[PDB]
């Protein structure tokens, strides 16, 4: 009965070493991802000061994207934004809007199917496998523009610090379908701008919102990848803590069993020798 | 260890001094009294030790006190057998120790 | 005209009544920006804030005294209190002037917003500077890109973008000092 | 290496072997602390990767070949080659063939002066350091 | 080790129902009422059969874990959720109009 | 507090302390379970944070120093001042000093009434709520 | 624990080669032909060394 | 895992205080001066409490 506890000590010890390795590799990958994230945050600002920030629009069709992870040892990231995804789908919906639900990452199709099984329509995965580039976000945005909504909702985790990840909803309106209608306040706020494009302002807004969706999507899945790494860094730190607790209790148990083993094996020898002497 | 304690007890009782005693590896004192009890034919107690483990330890450790003449102080090196602080030899030894000084690498 | 009074402060007051009370309100990209567009000031004289961006870079976020942008009608220069502008940029050279020195950034296209408060937001995809360009692949690139034209309209568009980009690149790499 | 000990320790070692083992055992100790973490290879760490590669350089050095005992100057030269950094040229899968490409290719005069002197001298760790670059180490 | 965040969703249902029936096997005793304060509940066999059948089928997945703790029937988990829920707001506003005056 | 038991001494204790110790026991039970609920500091609830600060209040209230046992009325009054209000302004640190200020600054007749009556009468917890508001707590 | 995805393909190569070696050690026995299904094989030493 | 300059301004004060505390716990010994060269410093109790 003392080789099962010994192999359990070996099991919990290699689990703890695996988990400390995972923690240190997530802490390294969080720092190399923080190079790319803080540079990509810049391009989000001109579109959010040019088009504003309008999350609760009365769109009759939206495409919602929950930016989830691929690997699953994050520790409650994808569940948190699935809660936020349905808590925005129960908020921005107003009149019977068609909502297309999309997920970026394998851990979104595992749970958005569990929430919105019928409105779920697209599943992007394997995106953080090599790296995240703007051509990749552009192709994903092209596949979202295959549908023609009046709004886009991007649900991602904004990497703020190494411990703080706030879920974020970033809204992109369709160019003259809803965006110009939300900018006119008795005249317009967009008619201050001298348009210097070739063709009409509807075409420059049609190009500009595709570019805004690609930028928002690229930054969203950079922020979510950095929060993924910094949340695996804390999930594999609590798991080393609990695998140290389990190992300490198992070592106390093993020493009790070792002492009891020596005592009973000695008492057998004394009882066998006292029957002869 | 009783011989070293007698040499310290002269300085305590007759000279009236504050003596140091260095029982190097009190665990080996325990081990040797365990072997003596085993050779004398006594039935061993818990894990493998003498039945008189607490009493053979307290016979030593109770003569290292402060008297009205002087005192004996012991810096006893302690060995922990299976890196097990609940083993009866360090568990019985720690009931007497008033301080621990851990030297680490 | 504005029949959906949207915004973050409306979403946070409507979101309290349709969501569970345990979840705090989601953040929005307006809370992570600082310089707005309509707000007063933000120019102070001869300098003006120029945010030259890239998806993978932030090339400049200082203040400049004039910005030459390669618009689709032609090269224009943005001075301090410029007219508000949403200029679509042709493949060309942005030069950020800050005195006598000029950084010649060849962009590959994008946009450039001059806001009412005088903030210039150049927004391009790739912005190579001119020293890290080789003049060897651009000439066979123009020769080959002026050759392959099938009945596809998609490759006509891609080939027109190719010839205009490489031709502007040769125009801005053979005319340097 | 972690559980092996010698309570005499450094007082009864070959001087000159004493000059390289002090960093050999420290470097192996750090490699043992980062041991079992080299299963993440593309999942790099860029500071533990140097000590992981050097620890793998050093553990493949100490291997031996069964009733071929080595004189102490040749062992000292092999440890001086591997702990100073001459063997990061070498693929880790053939360090055991790289030390016949150090011992047999260094001229047998470094060994004689190291044996008779019985310690590493400034003259010798200029000389054999120069001799440790004309060696044909099996790299790719 | 890994927390509950790494479970499948049927596994999280298993964990939730199992914590519910773990708390539901608990019961106050009429001889432990002298040192716990809770009065003890005799539970008839049909009542405990129907209650555990209802927790197994899923009829009480809305109720929390601690509403099942130390209750008699499957009615009393509902009334303990009614008691626990009502308080979830009742925490303060007992300022004055007390019995702790100085003349009355 | 969770494992220690005395059921034979229960319903054989001080009635004034039996009044206050029941809600003390329930609040400590809630504190233990909202501390087991938080193996981590990352998610705050602000409804469990109330009992997580009331429990760290009561734990600091319960600890006392050696060789100075406390009479049962001065235990009853201190735990009365802890499980009710009268102590929410001191953070976690000065609750020993606050409990000493409660014992020293409250009129010593109310200890005599609590001792001779045994329990807290309505005429007694009236003066308990009165005398506890006019003490000056050092953590402000 | 993880599932053979984070191994840099020098460890996946030796995982695949070791699984091949683990299977290739097993051999049917001519006295275990009545156990499972298979006529037993006698491998020569040269064939063993060349195959491994 | 984060960096020595990742820390707060107060935790760096504790690092700079503890690093000079654990230096101050060392002491040259009177018996060690036949092979260390530096003479040994007996420290009284009041000096220890006041300095620490």
């Amino acid at each position: 009965s003392n080789q099962a506890v010994k192999q359990r000590i070996r099991a919990i010890k290699n689990i703890g070493k695996i988990t400390k390795a995972m923690k240190m590799v997530a802490a390294s990958k969080m720092k190399n991802a923080q190079i790319a994230v803080e540079q990509s945050r810049g391009l989000v600002d001109p579109f959010v000061r040019l088009f504003g920030d309008f999350p609760a629009v009365n769109s009759n069709k939206s495409v919602v994207v929950a930016v989830t992870s691929d690997k699953g040892l994050c520790g409650g990231l994808n569940s948190n934004i699935t809660k936020y995804t349905r808590a925005t789908l129960a908020t921005t919906e107003s009149e019977g809007k068609d909502v297309v639900v999309v997920s970026i990452g394998d851990k979104g199709r595992s749970q958005l199917t569990r929430i919105e099984s019928q409105r779920y329509q697209l599943a992007i995965a394997d995106t953080y496998k090599v790296r995240v580039t703007f051509g990749q976000a552009s192709l994903i945005v092209e596949e979202l523009i295959k549908h023609n909504p009046q709004s886009y909702q991007i649900l991602f985790n904004k990497f703020r610090s190494a411990i703080s990840f706030k879920p974020t909803v970033a809204t992109i309106l369709s160019p003259d379908l809803l965006e110009k209608q939300l900018e006119d306040v008795t005249g317009n706020s967009l008619d201050a701008y001298d348009i210097e494009a070739s063709h009409e302002r509807s075409d420059v807004l049609r190009d500009l919102t595709e570019f805004h969706l690609g930028v928002t999507l690229y930054n969203a899945m950079l922020e979510n990848n950095c929060s993924e790494h910094a949340s695996r860094m804390s999930a594999m730190e609590n798991s080393t803590k609990s695998a140290g607790e389990m190992l300490g209790k198992l070592t106390l148990d093993y020493n009790r069993k070792r002492q009891a083993t020596i005592t009973t094996e000695l008492i057998e020898i004394i009882a066998g020798a006292s029957a002869l002497m | 260890a009783l011989t070293g304690l007698t040499v310290a007890e002269y300085f305590r009782d007759i000279e009236g001094q504050d003596v140091l005693l260095f029982v190097d590896n009190i665990f080996r004192f325990t081990q040797a009294n365990s072997e003596v009890s085993a050779l004398l034919g006594r039935i061993p107690s818990a894990v493998g030790y003498q039945p008189t483990l607490a009493t053979d330890l307290g016979g030593l450790q109770e003569r290292i006190t402060t008297t009205t003449k002087g005192s004996i102080t012991s810096v006893q090196a302690v060995y922990v057998p299976a890196d097990d602080l609940t083993d009866p030899a360090p568990a019985t030894t720690f009931a007497h120790l008033d301080a621990t000084t851990v030297l680490s690498r | 005209e504005a029949a959906a009074p949207a915004g973050p402060k409306e979403f946070t007051e409507v979101w309290n009544k349709k969501a569970p009370s345990t979840l705090i309100v989601p953040e929005f990209p307006s809370n992570y920006t600082a310089v707005k567009a309509v707000g007063e000031g933000q120019v102070h004289g001869d300098a003006f804030p120029v945010n030259f961006y890239t998806p993978h870079s932030i090339l400049s976020q200082a203040q400049k005294d004039t910005v030459v942008l390669p618009g689709v009608d032609g090269y224009f220069g943005v001075k301090a209190s410029h007219v508000p502008t949403i200029a679509q940029l042709k493949p060309g050279v942005v030069e950020l002037h800050s005195g006598a020195e000029s950084e010649k950034f060849f962009v590959s296209g994008g946009f450039a917003f001059v806001h009412p408060n005088g903030v210039t937001d150049i927004c391009v995809l790739e912005a190579a500077t001119l020293d890290q360009v080789d003049p060897a692949a651009v000439k066979s690139a123009l020769a080959a890109a002026s050759a392959a034209q099938p009945t596809d309209e998609f490759e006509q568009a891609a080939n027109r973008a190719a010839i205009e980009l490489y031709s502007a690149l040769e125009s801005a790499v053979e005319a340097k000092a | 290496v972690g559980l092996s000990v010698s309570r005499v320790g450094s007082a009864a070692q070959f001087p000159g072997m004493k000059q390289v083992a002090g960093t050999l055992k420290l470097e192996l100790a750090q490699y043992r602390e980062v041991a079992a973490f080299a299963q993440f290879g593309s999942d790099l760490d860029a500071a533990t990767q140097y000590v992981l590669e050097r620890g793998a350089r050093l553990t493949e050095m100490l291997k031996q070949k069964q009733f071929a005992p080595i004189p102490i100057e040749r062992q000292t030269v092999a440890v001086y080659a591997a702990t100073k950094g001459f063997l990061d040229k070498v693929r880790v899968q053939d360090i055991v063939a790289a030390e016949e490409a150090v011992i047999s290719q260094v001229n047998p005069a470094v060994f004689k002066i190291l044996k008779a002197n019985g310690k590493i001298t400034p003259a010798l760790d200029a000389h054999l350091k120069a001799e440790l670059r004309k060696v044909k180490l099996p790299g790719a | 080790i890994l927390g509950m965040d790494e479970l499948s969703e049927e596994d999280k249902l298993t964990v939730a129902r199992a914590r519910k029936i773990q708390r539901f096997l608990s019961q106050p005793f009429q001889v432990a009422e002298v040192f716990t304060g809770t009065p003890g509940k005799y539970v008839d066999l049909a009542d405990t059969i129907s209650g555990f059948q209802g927790v197994l089928t899923g009829k009480y997945d809305d109720l929390p874990e601690m509403a099942f703790y130390m209750v008699g029937d499957i009615k009393e988990v509902k009334e303990k959720a009614d008691k626990m829920a009502k308080d979830i707001a009742s925490r303060k506003e007992a300022d004055n109009k007390k019995v702790s005056e100085e003349l009355k």
